[PDB]
RNA sequence: UACUAAGUGGAAAAGGAUGUGAAAGUGCUAAAACAGCAAGGAUGUUGGCUUAGAAGCAGCCAUCGUUUAAAGAGUGCGUAA
RNA sequence: ACCUCGAUGUCGACUCAUCUCAUCCUCGAGCUGAAGCAGGUUCGAAGGGUUCGGCUGUUCGCCGAUUAAAGAGAUACGUGAGUUGGGUUCAAACCGUCGUGAGACAGGUUGGUCCCUAUCUAUUGUGCCCGUAGGAAGAUUGAAGAGUGUUGCUUCUAGUA
RNA sequence: UAAACGCUGAAAGCAUCUAAGUGUGAAACUAUCUCAAAGAUUAAUCUUCCCAUUUCGCAAGAAAGUAAGAGCCGUCAAAGA
């Protein structure tokens, strides 16, 4: 179970605030900030080390919650004291992209120059221009870029054409 | 939005001959200096305004309460008050004419009232279709056409709210949109503007920046004859 | 997308889930893609 | 303005002395035939010794009309007659010359063969 | 005192579904349960007719046996095979 | 066979259209036995648009030429106190057929009267009175609303993917 | 926002667009565009102007007595039965 799994966290640099609906985590990395929604059906305790997440009640909603916000805080350590990291494959006959400032520009196959801006606290780098690499603290941040640099050209399944993922096999269609 | 307004009276039409060949039918507004009569803030009223005097006349053709405001405000007599909404940066008592509002030949929209035309049918009103006239007719030769909805307790049985009948037709305020300044006539205060202008000739007539394009302006200039003296 | 009054897995692989009130059908196959169950 | 079922000469030497316009090409219910408009026409009046029959279906391209158009510049063109020319699906005369003057809007609609095949351009 | 999360209540069938509550049985489990993860996952052989060919994955002749923890004439994909 | 026989005018056409979606075009998307172009099917979507002719009284229908498209229905198979009367169905006449006959035929053909000055309500416009709590003259905000919303071709991008 | 696609994520250690949180998304919807609109009796707001008498008694009382403005009438048409 998710919601009975162990925290261990080391003291060097990772502290954890709990406020009433703001847990503050800062670590080697930016702090990452969550909120908790009112009347929570799941207390914290903070012993040494040991972080352990307990429920009131035998309701729905309760184990939910119970699953979903340990994994919120496994994330939020893990980004806080390693981050987290994106790879796209951007494959194609004149595909190509780079970084001028806080905007990415691609040039796939439209006529329209394509622009994009990127948000607070991630940084993505270009060490080949097929080659895309998305760094960042927060896991849904970084999937979002992912994500929306993807929608410009979804793979297709008759050639490799298009802003793979890495280590992501497509079904193959043989277009005669 | 940065909306900028004048007023005017519509004197006629002309046309002017243009580079690049073209022939631009014009109508041509006297535009009076306006004075700012009154300027109205978001914050103490709950939205911006500044409503301008025009169409000067003498202080014995006003009524009594409009000449006490007017020597109020110390502000010159007009007998024609009228407000534009969205405009702002004029301070109060200060002469605008349309050469500082708009461009040489930026777009502008016109406001004005149509002419007149009294009782019109519905086919005059409406664009309706007159029915044959041979082959055997009746009576009704330019009917309005069947106004039947539904006969019988389980459909309308009524004529629908908002029917096209006869009825008034003119004298209604119309704006025609995307109208381009042709040319400033600083010391006759006449304004060119392109196309044509609803309204009769003398006319009240309202220019304001249009809203589909406020910031356009396509360039246009005139003609220089070559034509010399006789030889 | 198949829009069916009947859904029902269709191989071995594809999984039957509940989302906005709607039960589908998921596969890795796309045309084993059903709704409307 | 040429419209549906208006009979018109034709300027070229094709074997056709009268034609009948069908269908006013290019949109729905498009009333009107100006100057440069292509419409399609059938043969009605035509010669032993010419290269349409009569009762073909065919596509052609006026030249002329009675009741004129106004240029930009404020010019009025009017022509005494209604002409059209036999054109083929490239754009390009069907006949080897044209006959009478013809106007300039073809200019505008390509149709540089029928320029260079008439008389005069007006 | 329980139930419903659908405005169901406040209209409907054949059919479909890890919605949820109650009950009655049965299997394993701190001699470690289930899922997932890490490893292996075999040999004769690719058996043989058969099919241009099939020989772990065409129809067959059927639907083998050892080593071994386990392994199937295979689970699919897939390869002319 | 429940309303209507002290009368609910019935086909088609013209004018004006309105509504529904089971969508013809335009708009978005999933799958494809989707290389591209052009398609097939399903889902969402009713804002707008949805042609002119030949023959027939015709609806329907076939054909011709276009269009992005030439959608399916409902509204007393909308609409004659709005028009027409070609058709059906009065009296006249003939053909085929039936009848011994007078006559008869969802058999065929020629001809043949379509009334009403609008009281109420509904609707399109325009006024008088009064109210808005002193009166009058001006300028406004905008609760509740109405109107419009269609789309094609060429060039470039690029003979690039 | 519909269809559809999501990112992060559990109930159901995997997976999973959803339950919490956070997105993308159509000529449809709400506005942006044009017109009319305080009889909107829920009757709105602002500016300016004119009333602010003598007596008797009875006060949103009387006799006279005090202005802005409007109407009747006439000439008309940017209007119009
Ligand atoms: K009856
Ligand atoms: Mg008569
Ligand atoms: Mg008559
Ligand atoms: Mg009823
Ligand atoms: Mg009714
Ligand atoms: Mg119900
Ligand atoms: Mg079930
Ligand atoms: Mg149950
Ligand atoms: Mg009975
Ligand atoms: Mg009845
Ligand atoms: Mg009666
Ligand atoms: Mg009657
Ligand atoms: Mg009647
Ligand atoms: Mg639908
Ligand atoms: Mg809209
Ligand atoms: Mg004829
Ligand atoms: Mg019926
Ligand atoms: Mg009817
Ligand atoms: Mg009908
Ligand atoms: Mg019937
Ligand atoms: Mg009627
Ligand atoms: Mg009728
Ligand atoms: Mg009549
Ligand atoms: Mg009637
Ligand atoms: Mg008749
Ligand atoms: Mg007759
Ligand atoms: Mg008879
Ligand atoms: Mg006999
Ligand atoms: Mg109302
Ligand atoms: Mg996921
Ligand atoms: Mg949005
Ligand atoms: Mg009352
Ligand atoms: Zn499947």
């Amino acid at each position: 179970k998710i919601g009975n799994r162990t925290i261990t966290l080391d003291p060097a640099k990772v502290n954890l605030n709990f406020q009433k609906d703001h847990i503050a985590v800062k670590g080697p990395l930016g702090q990452i900030e969550l909120k908790l929604p009112p009347n929570l059906p799941l207390k914290f305790e903070l012993k040494d080390n040991n972080l352990q997440i307990t429920r009131n009640n035998e309701l729905k909603q309760s184990k939910i919650f119970h699953g979903t916000y340990n994994a919120l805080i496994t994330n939020a350590i893990i980004g806080v004291t390693q981050g987290f990291e994106k790879k796209l494959r951007l494959v194609g006959v004149g595909y190509r992209a780079n970084v001028e400032g806080e905007t990415l520009n691609l040039q796939l196959g439209y006529s329209h120059p394509i622009k994009e801006k990127i948000p607070k606290g991630l940084t993505v780098k270009v060490e080949k221009n097929t080659e895309i690499t998305i760094s960042g603290i927060s896991k849904e941040l970084v999937g979002q870029f992912a994500t929306e640099v993807r929608k410009w050209r979804k793979p297709e399944p008759y050639k490799g054409k298009g802003v793979l993922y890495f280590d992501e096999v497509i079904v193959r269609k043989a277009g005669k | 939005m940065e909306i900028r307004g004048i007023f005017g009276v519509k004197v006629g039409m002309s046309q002017v001959f243009t580079t690049n060949n073209e022939r631009l039918p014009i109508t041509v507004i006297y535009c009076e200096p306006n004075q700012v009569a009154g300027v109205k803030t978001e914050a103490k009223d709950k939205y911006s305004a500044t409503l301008l005097s025009f169409d000067t006349v003498e202080n014995k053709k006003l009524n009594k309460p409009q000449q006490g405001f007017f020597e109020k405000n110390n502000l010159k007599p007009t007998k024609h008050l009228q407000e534009i909404r969205n405009m702002t940066g004029f301070e109060m008592g200060q002469q605008i004419t349309p050469q500082n509002l708009f461009q040489v030949g930026e777009y502008v929209d016109v406001s004005a009232i149509s002419k007149g035309r009294g009782f019109t049918g519905a086919i005059k009103r409406w664009n309706f279709k007159i029915g044959p006239l041979g082959h055997g007719a009746g009576y009704p030769h330019r009917f309005q056409g069947s106004v039947q909805a539904g006969r019988g307790g389980a459909s309308a049985q009524r004529v629908f709210k908002g029917k096209k009948m006869s009825g008034h037709y003119g004298h209604e305020k119309v704006t025609v949109q995307n109208l381009r300044i042709v040319g400033f006539d600083e010391a006759n205060m006449l304004v060119l503007v392109s196309g044509a202008i609803a309204g009769p000739e003398g006319g009240v007539v309202l220019i304001r920046t249009a809203k589909k394009k406020p910031g356009v302006v396509k360039p246009i200039e005139l003609a220089v004859q070559t034509e010399k003296a006789p030889e | 997308m198949k829009v069916r009054a009947s859904v029902k897995p269709i191989c071995k692989d594809c999984k039957i889930i509940k989302r906005h009130q709607i039960v589908r059908v998921i596969c890795k196959t796309q045309k084993h893609k059903q709704r409307q169950g | 303005m040429v419209s549906f079922m208006t009979r018109l000469n034709v300027a070229d030497n094709t074997g056709a002395k009268q034609v009948g316009i069908i269908k006013v090409l290019g949109s729905t219910r498009k009333r009107y035939a100006f100057l440069g408009d292509v419409v399609v026409v059938s043969v009605k009046d035509a010669i032993p010794s010419g290269m349409v029959k009569k009762g073909q279906v065919l596509r052609a391209v006026i030249v002329r009309t009675k009741k004129g158009q106004q240029r930009k510049d404020g010019t009025h063109l009017k022509f005494d007659d209604n002409a059209c020319v036999l054109i083929k699906e490239d754009k390009s005369p069907r006949g080897t010359r044209i006959f009478g003057p013809v106007a300039r809007e073809l200019r505008e609609r390509g149709y540089n063969k029928i320029l260079s095949l008439a008389v005069e351009v007006v």
